[PDB]
RNA sequence: CAAGUCUGGGCUAAGUGGUAAAGGAUGUGGCGCCGCGAAGACAGCC
RNA sequence: UCGAUGUCGGCUCGUCGCAUCCUGGGGCUGAAGAAGGUCCCAAGGGUUGGGCUGUUCGCCCAUUAAAGCGGCACGCGAGCU
RNA sequence: CCGCUGAAAGCAUCUAAGCGGGAAGCCCGCCCCAAGAUGAGGCCUCCCACGGCGUCAAGCCGGUAAGGACCCGGGAAGACC
């Protein structure tokens, strides 16, 4: 399972074959992989890279030079990548190849605290004939006597986005090395300068 | 007036695995030695119980047809939140799980029912990651 | 078919338990029966 | 039975022979070791459970001696105009007027023949296995339409 | 969950037991009484 | 339950049952093919937009793979009408 | 639901011993939460010393260490947190 860590740079569109591709353009910049997790002692196998690097020394207790390219270890910190052991020295975009198909994963925009009838598209209250207080409202949720409750995981307001979102199956369109840049099938969770990993797709 | 009442028992470990025993037949066993029950200083609010560690779980041998048959059973709070494992799967993940259901139902109910059960230590194995002695029992 | 009466139709019919429930089997498919 | 070789071991019994060796796997209601220049079964307790296997437990030996004395047998008469067959490799190719022909690699110890180009034969020591296989043929285009293609046995049709 | 994983003999294989009827069945077991068998077909190839 | 258990329908929100209206299996067919009929297994998911009536329901228009039937105090008025 | 082989029952039988097929249904696979999973898990890396007093390791205060708070500039994070 190839990946790397990137950034949400921002979109526009280009143009192949004759049409108008919109794309998300991505930078991932090359990932140090600074541990490997064998089965052995972690249990699982997976590789660690790392992202951002500039860093005022500022290193304290994950002093961990332990791996070559301790380079003064990623802003943006570090994050596996599950079952993935390469060429253990940094992970380019040379990885990926256009045409190829991707699941990309990062933070959907944080939208507070929600409405009911936006967290879940509710029907909401009609605007006119019917009394006033109640045009954004739920309704009702419940019966009566029996259950004499509300269920578990009753669709309701609160806190919306802000969370993880994993967008699959993206059409990688053309790939950088040059400049670790990477473009795809545009509409990738979370805003722009935002953090995102980028995995080889499952459609297999 | 005798208060026979004991201080501080020096607790008991055993090896038990009758490998090809009943489920429960061993479970019921296993939770009289879980309460301090076949020694005679049976003292009821305190848990002078012995330590129990089955090995080679799984193994177990139930009559009749329970595999698809016995039925064990999760109701998350949520709605349509019924899970129905048959023995079998039971068996073949989490089978250590399969002895300590059966002997847990058979312990007392309330905090120290719940202490006790802590007590017994359960290994599809063999092999009993604790030498902590262990006089095995037959 | 399914039915709480399962009988002989003709003398080329068959009753046959399999599996906990009562058939018949005959020749002939028309006669085919199954307890239920 | 003559060139073929019957062992005995707890709940199994071991049958060599001209063609192959076969295990028939044999119920414990039963005390049979290498008896006589023939072989014998017999059963405690006549009981249902007993009786039952009793006989069974003969055949299922009897079926495992002629198979390794050669027992492979079993023959396929495909019917209707366009169906054919034709062997390739030591698999067959049978096209039965699907859009497209149907392929059947062979199991374990099975030879398909392809004598003509509408009989087909299947080989083996076994017999279950043949027995088998032949239905996953016949299912491949079962016959029956109101008469005449399709794939039969040597048993045969109602109008 | 206090006191028998007590003794001796049977049934039952459905978890029946652990709650339903007309009615169905080469499901099992135990008692009965007749057919009619070297005028050797009960079932299987002339 | 009368020192009060708001009492049709509509909306909004659902969740459950299967005796299943689609969709997936299947056996009979008075099954040539295609399309039906009938029963068996199966709710995972679906199960439309209007005219008329407060209506429930129903009839009708145009569609549809289908336009299922019920329970939840004839679910739901400290949610609205 | 359909079969292979197959007795009890010389025949027959998908079944009693076994073996194959077989559903939008069950389990896994996918996406998200998740060790308060008091059964509180794993791995990497860091800081380590009694300095002064009880019944002798906190049940001890007082400075510390790695670290962490407060205060401040802010943020596609956010009612406050």
């Amino acid at each position: 399972m190839k990946g790397i860590l990137g950034v949400k740079v921002g979109m526009t569109r280009i143009f192949r074959d004759d049409r108008a591709v919109p794309v998300t353009v991505i930078l991932a910049g090359p990932c140090p992989v600074v541990q490997r997790r064998t089965p052995e002692k972690d249990g699982y196998t997976a590789v660690q890279l790392g992202f951002l690097p500039q860093n005022p020394k500022r290193v304290n207790r994950p002093l961990k030079g332990h791996f070559a390219k301790a380079g003064v270890e990623p802003v943006r910190i570090l994050r596996e990548i599950r079952d993935f052991n390469p060429e253990g020295d940094t992970v380019t975009v040379e990885i990926f190849k256009p045409g190829e198909r991707v699941d990309v994963t990062g933070t959907s925009k944080g939208r507070g605290f929600a409405g009911v009838m936006k967290r879940w598209n509710f029907a909401g209250g009609p605007d006119s004939h019917g009394a006033h207080k109640i045009h954004r409202h739920p309704g009702s949720i419940g019966n009566r006597k029996t259950p004499g409750r509300v269920y578990k995981g009753k669709k309701m307001a609160g806190h919306y986005g802000a969370e993880r979102v994993t967008v699959m199956n993206l059409e990688v369109v053309d790939v950088i090395p040059e400049e670790n840049l990477l473009l795809v099938k545009g509409a990738v969770p979370g805003p722009n300068g935002g953090l995102v990993i980028v995995r080889e797709t499952k459609k297999a | 007036m005798k208060t026979y009442v004991p201080k501080q028992v020096e607790p008991r470990w055993v090896l038990i695995d009758a490998e090809g025993k009943t489920l429960g037949r061993l479970a019921t066993k296993i939770a009289t030695l879980l309460r301090g029950k076949h020694r005679p200083d049976w003292t009821p609010n305190v848990a002078m119980g012995d330590f129990v560690v089955v090995v080679n779980a799984d193994k177990i041998r139930v009559t009749g047809k329970k595999l698809e048959q016995k039925i064990y059973t999760r109701y998350s709070g949520y709605p349509g939140g019924l899970k129905k494992i048959p023995l079998e799967k039971m068996l073949a993940t989490h089978p250590e799980r399969v002895l300590e259901h059966a002997v847990k139902g058979m312990l007392p109910k309330g905090p120290l029912g719940r202490r006790l059960f802590k007590r017994l230590k359960v290994y599809a194995g063999p092999d009993h990651p604790h030498q902590a002695q262990r006089p095995e029992k037959l | 078919k399914v039915r709480a009466s399962v009988k002989r139709i003709c003398d080329k019919c068959k009753v046959i338990r399999r599996h906990g429930r009562v058939y018949v089997i005959c020749e002939n498919p028309k006669h085919k029966q199954r307890q239920g | 039975p003559k060139g073929v070789s019957v062992e005995v071991a707890p709940g199994r019994v071991k049958v060599k022979g001209p063609k192959g060796e076969l295990e028939v796997p044999v119920s414990p209601e039963m005390r049979v070791v290498v008896e006589e220049g023939v072989v014998r079964v017999e059963r405690p307790s006549d009981e249902r459970r007993h009786k039952s296997l009793h006989g069974l437990t003969r055949t299922l030996i009897a079926n495992a001696v002629k198979g390794v004395s050669e027992g492979y047998s079993k023959e396929l008469l495909i019917k209707g105009i366009g169906y054919r067959a034709r062997l390739v490799g030591r698999a067959l190719e049978l096209t039965v007027g699907f859009s497209h022909p149907v392929v059947v690699e062979p199991p374990e110890g099975i030879t398909f023949e392809v004598p003509e180009p509408t009989r087909v034969r299947v080989s083996g020591i076994d017999k279950q296995k043949v027995g088998q296989v032949a239905a996953n043929i016949r299912a491949i285009r079962k016959p029956s339409a109101y008469h005449e293609k399709g794939i039969y046995y040597a048993g045969e049709p109602v109008r």
